[PDB]
């Protein structure tokens, strides 16, 4: 998982500044009396941003008209179970709102329908200064949006409560996007500690953006409504599109594919939209079973695929899987499986984040090395040796030393 | 819709058709409770109906300086 | 840990597979139709699954039977303070699932008990299909079941809200399990980066299953009860019944040991079930202390442990860790550490997924390459000089030049 | 029950004496909550109590109408 | 991150042990007699330790007293509406908490404020025995105090319901702290995979402890309150003074600085406290933006930072980050970039856990075999090789082979 | 208060002017809620106050009862 790629963001640093506007001077007079008429206005502040400004509960007002005009002559005792039931009603969002907080220190995600009800969040997308296709795409998605989205306490003063919403912002839309799923893919031998191993490291989301491509590693971030994707570019990497070469040629040298290699051959699964990859390995049991059949298929060792129409269930080992049984069309390209064509002698196995080139750069700094040796081991071979110590001269003749004696 | 492809090759999968909503930007709104400012709750009565009205705005006036004192403490995620 | 050699399944794929059942024609007024009487049946689908099925709130009775027959001539005032609050505590339970399922776009898990009540969920358990010790299993442990099952919202219609619980089924009870604990073993040098280390990496639960071991690398997702662990397969690897040899000789040739090396040498302390591991290295003061007795041991430079009978804190550097005072039996296994035989020149010692048999074979390779180099080195010192060059000939008497004049 | 042996060769520790329980399947259950079908709010009622239902019955029909709205997408988790 | 460097504590060791003695024979009737005429009580335990107990509901004596005094002479419709609120409201606390308790198997974290109130949590964080400073400490920061505690629930009997509550305590208060934020450091070359780029991995957060230097990795496990750190010694590594030296200059010998490499080069930012770290490599765009200027600075290929003063928003590649608007001073120490001083052919290009010595002894093992394959090509050429093999003798002139005849 | 420095040869940053507050230690106090023994709900009473009040009674037993059958699982984390 390439996840330590990433950036460090600040998630709501957008919102922490507009709370920190709203103690200047001015700033929550200018919000209250705004809000006096009405309980949704749009507000300019000191700083020239005009934000939407929500009243979702009067407190004052309930209490200051209803309730409190008890004639207090040393009774008070002015009540009607009713408003006592009513008041309850009033000031319990008030307290889990304050219950949220205390257990969260002011900020809190997903936003809570205690925070922003779905009516509230409805009214806020429609006003939103955003497209229609937004609004509708919003609107459409509020469980989505809820879980996009940052509440964070700004202020109690004024007789004003106030904290901000921060609401996502859906600016790259209908763009096409596709989710890559990798597999170990070792050799296929019996004998344990006995094979060699590659994996490809960049599985993850991928979506076109102005010209590149937006992927997304870790993604368990990522939510998927049918066919829509909801992702945040704050956990996403930014690459040419000549990443997706990888998925046609892992060998092509416009882009370099990302790989892991090992030495560790085990059994796993890994299931995918329409169907699952299945890595047996050893003397793993890997089946594809049936719900009204049983056993359908034993997997033999290596990479194998099955699609999800008429697999509902895949064993690797003691592990059981489920497969998704979403419908669509399954495709099964063959080709024979790059990790064939290394060298086990010469193959680097302990690579935790590299690539094609890169191993093919230290295979070829092994093979010269060896290639290196060889030629300084030939290259002596052609040399003399020395002619024997015994006090008399010798002389060459062939490629031995006989007696300067025998000539003279 | 959705369609997936098997490279057996390099043994990977990629399922494609899917729809992008990618969040780009902030949007930040402010959302307010008006709240009362109470300090009389001076009231001489036993009946049981003053009492719950008591007690529920003591829970009232705790909440309110519980996020005051939270207010103490600037915001910050970390 | 080696979480990162784990499968991708997907959890809810079973309940997501109920949910699609589910929108068939005729399925939503079969289940209607058959909760008719009870609040509990057995249900066959379209697709022959036999489901239980709950009824756990009316709400349609209680709203058209008590309550709306208040004579609507103008008045509809027909209430009384009892039926509105009966009314609110049936609702309720309504609205914390709706709740729930805003803040959890439909999935959520644990299940909480507005989702299923005990006293449902017992009923549930005491009628699915399965062993009585499975159900007496279920039922004494209902805590972590909810916190092993899914909720998932399918459906809303005819008159009827309908979600499914997808509880666990607990196929394997009973084997025995084990804890496998590792910390990290450098060399005892004061020195800073003038050390090599060594560290199991296969730590985490172990579990005989079907004539193989299960393991879990992630212990986190592995909860204990006592004695009983409770563990998803869908987190786990399958083994060999020899990976238990590592715990009895890590250099054993039936099964390869899994190790990673370093060269940093920091003290730390690993809490085990019944005791302490502490590594302790450089200058770091890492003491055992009692709480009636204080400092009771001060660990020497190395990988010592302690039991938790008579200790109660161990501190490594500035952390203070307090030690599981679990009752059992503890036992010190003498022996030499591994890391003593490695010579650190020809060290790996950046091996972050690596075996025994790996790292020995890298040595290997490294040591060949030594004695290759020493004996080209050595085979050259064999051949002769060349002669001077100074016009005259020269021939080679005993391991010298002499001139050919000489013995003319 | 519970014991415990420490490695000094390796600098590991394992604990055996538990017992199993794992989740090898998924059993599938379907709860219900059955629905009333309202449409007519109409009450020409001032009534404290009156107002009380009210609000107790808009918040079942927002409910029921939340609920529908997340219906209208299907299921999935990621 | 160094996260994997960290050890094992197990968190509710003392919390556990305490409800453990709590089983004891007396021990109950202990807590029950000392709570008989007030709500807080210190009581000694059977093990000789002194703790804090709180009576925090009592529902026995709001059932028995009020309430239960129904006559029932087949009647017992003794009852006023308000007692039956009033009685929902006391029973509301025992039926959230045993909510809680059900979904987290009777460990929660944060403690809730059904669990503990903040009047009671205040109270017991008056009457704790500790110093002034750490009470006001506490005090100020409640909501971080429920973050750093755990609710353990000990036992259920003799009309008693008791559950632990388990306080931080803050003992190193007041000692400077620092943030350390790291970016990959790659070279500025445009082509794909032609970099080699290295990184610092020890970034956190570092504060004063004791003499030495208590290094937290994962900075998301510390909880910043404006110019405070709130941070847990169980997830810190205790490191020498000397780990600063690695901020003035990273070759320094007293101590080995932590890095990696790599040859992917990939563009990101890191958000600081008052700036950014931009990282810009190949062709990314990256832009410094402001709200009311727009694009106000265009990043080059390399490592850049920029202040939040006049920025308020960055920009890299398809990936928009807010910077904090947090008021302070930013200096910029001007250097060359240390990548610039390494040989891209002798380069180790997978160190994932290393350090700068360990780069250097890895060039020096790379360097030196290519000066060993030099020296012995150099001597080999220093040698004669083999004279014509034609049936007559040779001879060694200059440095050439004669026929012997031609000097008889 | 809070300063930074930014290192171009090494592509580091470092905030300084914090202070500390590290948890070194725990301090355990029980929290306890005083329960009643009751077995006898026997009531002939219809009322529909007096319904409720064996509903919410009925409630505070199922409570105590599954707090007991949690307390039959000894507490542990992992």
């Amino acid at each position: 998982f390439l996840g330590f790629l990433l950036g460090v963001g600040s998630a709501i640093a957008s919102g922490v500044a507009v709370c920190k506007v709203l103690h200047l001077e001015g700033e929550v007079n200018k919000i209250k009396s705004a809000l006096l008429s009405t309980n949704k206005a749009v507000v300019s502040l000191s700083n020239g941003v005009s934000v939407l400004t929500f009243k979702v509960l009067d407190l004052k007002n309930y209490i200051d008209k209803q309730l409190l005009p008890i004639l207090n002559k040393q009774s008070c005792s002015i009540s009607n179970i009713e408003t006592v039931i009513e008041f309850q009603q009033k000031n319990n969002r008030l307290l889990e709102i304050t219950r949220e907080f205390s257990v969260n220190a002011g900020v809190t995600t997903p936003v809570s329908t205690y925070m922003l009800t779905n009516s509230e969040l409805l009214s806020l997308i429609n006003d939103m200064p955003i497209t229609n296709d937004q609004k509708k795409l919003m609107s459409n998605n509020v469980q989505i949006v809820r879980q996009q989205s940052y509440s964070i306490m700004c202020i109690i003063k004024e007789e004003v409560l106030a904290y901000v919403v921060q609401l996502p912002l859906y600016g790259v839309i209908d763009t096409p996007c596709w989710k890559l799923h990798t597999s170990p893919l070792c050799t296929t031998n019996t004998k344990e500690g006995s094979n060699i191993c590659l994996t490809r490291t960049d599985r993850g989301w991928y979506c076109d953006n102005a010209g590149s491509v937006s992927f997304f590693p870790q993604a368990e971030t990522c939510k998927v409504q049918s066919n829509r994707v909801f992702c945040d570019t704050m956990n996403s990497l930014t690459l040419p599109s000549e990443v997706n070469l990888c998925n046609v040629d892992i060998f092509n040298p416009k882009y370099d594919c990302k790989i892991m290699t090992s030495k560790t051959d085990v059994s796993s699964s890994v299931i995918t939209s329409l169907g699952a990859i299945v890595s047996c390995y050893g003397k793993t049991k890997c089946t594809a079973s049936n719900k009204n059949r049983g056993i359908i298929k034993t997997f033999s060792n290596g990479c194998d695929y099955v699609s999800n129409k008429g697999v509902d269930t895949v064993s690797v080992g003691n592990t059981l899987y489920y497969v998704n049984k979403q419908e669509g069309k399954s495709l099964y390209v063959k080709g024979e499986p790059i990790i064939n064509f290394y060298d086990p002698l010469v193959f680097p196995s302990d690579e935790f984040d590299a690539s094609i080139s890169q191993v093919n750069e230290k295979i070829n700094q092994s093979l010269a090395f060896i290639r290196k040796s060889d030629e300084l081991l030939s290259a002596i071979g052609g040399y003399i040796p020395e002619a024997p110590r015994d006090g008399q001269a010798y002389v060459r003749k062939d490629g031995e030393w006989v007696l300067l004696s025998t000539f003279l | 819709n959705i369609t997936e492809e098997f490279y057996q090759s390099t043994c990977s999968a990629v399922s494609k058709g899917y729809l992008s909503a990618l969040r780009t930007g902030w949007y930040t709104s402010v959302i307010t409770i008006e709240l009362s400012n109470i300090k009389e709750n001076k009231c001489n009565g036993t009946d049981a109906k003053v009492k719950l009205i008591k007690q529920e705005l003591d829970k009232y006036k705790n909440a309110v300086t519980e996020l005051q004192l939270l207010m103490q403490s600037t915001p910050a995620t970390n």
